């Protein structure tokens, strides 16, 4: 607040590690605010976005981070691979089928097809 | 490419004396049991 | 360049056989043919639900099918409709 | 008053050269082809607004254009080499790995002695020995003026195998067939050449078999290059068809240049070695560092306005425009190849890294003398000769390329020294 007071606006990596502060201490729907900041002032908000859903679910934070993921994917914003792997297998392990088919189904839409090591875990949560 | 998974599973089985009452037992506000055909006649 | 062929033309225009060559030109490009009818169903929706009066000229299939045939670099009217100036 | 545009320094090309595809089932629209000194190229006659989805600017069918699979089972799915001819054991006896371009001018050799094909037309289009920038048909003069030892021993190997390819397929004791075809061994070299140049490697479908292919398509082949690309090819099932569309929401103004991308994501020592071509805004040119000073990483991304992941750094002018004009891919490739830390969100201290750039512009310093010559002294060289030999053009403008891009990185370490202080 007192470098946006006085008409400056803030570089990239001061806001990223805010958002990874506030990721990191499960405060997600204060990120998303964060977030917002970003894309007033014409910034890209996709690395800070990848950021915030992995420092969630480092932080044990689950429910929270796959809403994170599904408000971001609906707005065009495509994620990294290593992201679709872990959302999955923590989802799978545990327990949430719902929310791993629904990460599954955006990714396949995005264009990565599913491979083996994602209908294992979805099988294991079926099973 | 993952399906829709869509499942549907239409069962059929012999009703049981139990489950039969379920289907015409209704409730009144006196709270007196009706459902029984008693009468022959119907008009 | 056959010089008596402007009749064909005129009546290709009005009677509406620009459409059946419409939807066999747009067949070109997708692999199954129910996709592409579930998308453009899809996607009328989605226009009629937004304005109901204001679907387009008349129908909101017309419309689309427009609206896909000129942002490929052929001219189209709106929702295929051309009135006769001729009509007393 | 004409209005100035940057095709509007070209001539109208010869009307045959449309001519000789539209009686086939070719159609080019909204395009217009253009010749100048340097060859053809696609320009736009129309303004096409930012569009929903992509609009076709080429229908190119497939009977008007070679194909080899790249698979063991050579199937050429334009048949046009009949079941015992001879030169199906010289397309065979080739590794299918490592040399596909000699098939491929095989291939066209062939083409260019059967009647009724349209190679036997296109090919008074295709450049000649002179007009070629490719160095297969290059001097030994040329090869050594390049300064790079590893392209000059990588190219004359390329020759060496080439000329024995010719000796060894076409000897004596061969039937006329086959002798027709190259009679001079300068032939083949151009041939090759050719088919190295505007080969285009696609995954095509027809009927129900899917297969990768290498294909020599006419029309498309006149595409230019740009990291920046406006076009890309599609495969049409329906109709065996391949079309050059235009990117979904890219505007596109009358008098611009289309342009396809050419091996993307690929160093720009490939391109002199494949197309003998050379661009100094290459982003992926990659510059080697012996040092072991390390610049920030973050710090140099947001101080020149390049946002995003590491895959794909592009510049963002709404952030910045006319104070960023020096953005370019010169700078992109230079935060690829510049030795990085980033150690989470530690802040850089100013005087490790105010030590840090002038190592590296030492390095650069010392890495920009080992050449004999400057960069004015070429820049004179390139532009005293009015009509030389398209290699050492091509070898001259590689040299100056490189050394504007050292240049452009120690002006970009300069920015980021005297700007990370504001």
């Amino acid at each position: 607040r007192r470098e946006l007071s006085e008409g400056l606006r803030p570089l990239h990596e001061t806001f990223l590690a805010l958002v990874r502060l506030f990721g990191a201490k499960g405060l997600a729907t204060r990120g998303l605010e964060i977030l917002a900041a970003m894309e007033k002032l014409k910034y890209d908000i996709r690395q800070a976005w990848l950021v915030l859903v992995e420092e969630l679910v480092r932080s044990n934070h689950l429910e929270d981070a796959n809403k994170v993921f599904l408000k971001g994917a609906e707005g065009g914003l495509r994620a990294t691979d290593e992201i679709y792997d872990l959302l999955i297998e923590q989802d799978c392990k545990v327990g949430d089928h719902s929310n791993a088919l629904t990460i599954a189904y955006e990714m396949e839409a995005a264009g990565r097809m599913a491979t083996t090591f994602h209908f294992n875990c979805l099988l294991s949560v079926q099973a | 490419m993952i399906d829709r998974y869509k499942h549907q599973q239409l069962r059929i089985g012999s009703v049981s004396p139990q489950q039969i009452s379920a289907w015409a037992t209704k409730i009144l506000p006196n709270g007196e049991i009706v459902g029984e055909v008693t009468k022959p006649y119907t008009f | 360049r056959i010089p008596f062929l402007e009749e064909q033309v005129r009546k290709i225009r009005d009677g509406g056989k620009l459409l059946t060559m419409d939807i066999h030109r747009l067949l070109l490009n997708e692999d199954n043919r129910f996709d592409f009818v579930n998308e453009i169903a899809a996607e009328a929706k989605q226009y009629v639900e937004n304005n109901r009066d204001e679907y387009g000229a008349k129908k909101a299939i017309l419309h689309v099918l427009s609206n896909r045939m000129n942002d490929a670099g052929v001219y189209r009217a709106e929702a295929y409709m051309e009135s006769d100036p001729f009509k007393p | 008053q004409p209005h100035d545009t940057p095709a509007s320094q070209l001539e109208l090309a010869d009307p045959d050269f449309y001519k000789i595809g539209y009686v086939r089932s070719f159609r080019a629209y909204g395009i217009e082809f253009r010749e100048g000194p340097d060859g053809y190229g696609v320009f736009a006659s129309r303004d096409v607004e930012p569009l929903r989805r992509a609009r076709v600017i080429m229908e190119i069918p497939l009977e008007l254009m070679l194909t080899i699979s790249k698979k063991l089972p050579w199937m050429f799915f334009p048949d046009i080499i009949p079941v015992g001819h001879p030169i199906f054991d010289i397309i065979n006896s080739t590794n299918p790995e490592t040399d596909s371009d000699l098939r491929l001018a095989c291939l066209l050799l062939y083409a260019f002695d059967c009647k009724d094909n349209f190679w036997q037309l296109y090919g008074d289009f295709l450049p000649s020995d002179d007009e070629c920038t490719s160095f297969l048909l290059a001097t030994e003069e040329d090869l050594l003026e390049l300064q790079d030892e590893k392209l000059a021993s990588t190219m004359r190997e390329q020759q060496q195998r080439a000329l024995e390819f010719w000796e060894k397929n076409w000897h004596s004791a061969v039937p006329l067939k086959i002798k027709r075809l190259a009679r001079d061994p300068e032939r083949f070299i151009w041939a090759m050449c050719i088919a190295q140049s505007r080969s285009i490697n696609l995954q095509m479908r027809i009927g129900a078999l899917v297969q990768d292919a290498n294909l020599l398509v006419p029309y498309a082949d006149m595409m230019n290059h740009s990291f920046q690309p406006n076009c890309f090819f599609h495969w049409r099932f329906k109709d065996r068809m391949l079309e050059v569309m235009i990117n979904a929401g890219q505007r596109i103004r009358k008098g611009d240049e289309m342009t396809v991308d050419y091996m993307a994501g690929q160093k720009n020592n490939f391109f002199m070695q494949r197309y003998g071509f050379s661009s100094p805004v290459n982003p992926w040119d990659v510059i080697h560092f012996t040092g072991d000073a390390k610049i920030h990483l973050d710090t140099f991304l947001s101080v020149f306005n390049i946002s995003g992941l590491p895959g794909e750094y592009y510049h963002n002018s709404r952030l910045s425009n006319d104070g960023d004009s020096f953005v370019d891919g010169a700078i992109i490739a230079a935060a690829r190849t510049l030795p990085t830390w980033s150690d989470g969100d530690l802040p850089p201290i100013p005087s490790l890294e105010r030590k840090a750039v002038k190592e590296l512009q030492e390095e650069c310093h010392q890495m920009l003398a080992e050449f004999p010559t400057t960069s004015d002294e070429d820049q004179k060289i390139l532009d005293s000769m009015p009509d030389c030999r398209r290699t050492l053009e091509a070898a001259i403008k590689y040299r100056l390329h490189r050394k504007l891009l050292i240049e452009k990185v120690i002006q970009a370490l300069d920015i980021y020294q005297d700007r990370i202080l504001f």
